[PDB]
């Protein structure tokens, strides 16, 4: 999971 | 403020290809000369300007069988259909002209681009 | 010996979400209490262990309407359906419990994982 | 395009  | 799962789109595409291999929920047969290819209309539209046009048409949207132009090569179509479902393009010296002609007909601009670049490098 | 187009899977998913927004080729309505959500069965199966089980069933595969358990929260379902079609999860303090419960029911393991990690960090 |  990432900060887009 | 959303978070994003990097591998999600690839995981979705992998499962759409598994559905295709098992012939689950396929709703169209694409006829290319003597060969038939089962697929999902939604995936075809998502990958191809030609199928996007065909399946948004108020009459063609309901067809279970689509016949492509007799000049279209079945192997070239097979390679592009595999690309649609996997992101992988089996581009070879022996098939590049057929792949590029099929990608132009199917309106798959990124495939056309690369075929053009690979041909330019060999001349 | 294939080449691969990095953005292909994301581009496919973007077009599947465009089809959903325009209600094109949607083949199921998911009923969550008083709310209805139109979707593509193939995308639901590709994202969820629950829908994969439902739509591989020889009888349920042909249903146009699926009713979820009355304990399922419509907003939590809406957030997860958006995630399915975009890879983006709108996870907030006010919705995390509903999102996690819905993801457990839908069998969306990666979403459950992250909800668990975000909850553990706040305690 | 890349070599996967
Ligand atoms: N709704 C919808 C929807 C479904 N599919 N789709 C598009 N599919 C498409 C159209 C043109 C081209 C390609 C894909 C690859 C290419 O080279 N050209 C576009 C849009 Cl703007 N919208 C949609
Ligand atoms: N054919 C086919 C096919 C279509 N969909 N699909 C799967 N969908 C799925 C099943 C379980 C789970 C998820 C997705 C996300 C998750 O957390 N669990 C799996 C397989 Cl092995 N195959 C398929
Ligand atoms: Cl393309
Ligand atoms: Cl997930």
């Amino acid at each position: 999971w990432v900060i887009p | 403020s959303c978070i994003q799962f990097t591998r999600h789109a690839s995981d979705v595409l992998l499962n759409l290809n598994r559905l295709r291999s098992r012939d689950i929920l396929t709703d169209v047969v694409i006829v290319v000369s003597r060969e038939q290819f089962r697929a999902h209309k939604t995936v075809l539209m998502a990958c191809s300007g030609l199928f996007y046009s065909i399946f948004t048409d108020q009459l063609k949207c309901n067809l279970s069988v689509i016949n492509l132009d007799p000049e279209i090569n079945p192997e070239g179509f097979c390679i592009l259909l595999d690309f649609m479902y996997t992101s992988r393009l089996n581009l070879r010296e022996g098939n590049i002209m057929a792949v590029m002609a099929t990608a132009m007909y199917l309106q798959m601009e990124h495939v056309v681009d690369t075929c053009r670049k690979f041909i330019k490098a060999s001349e």
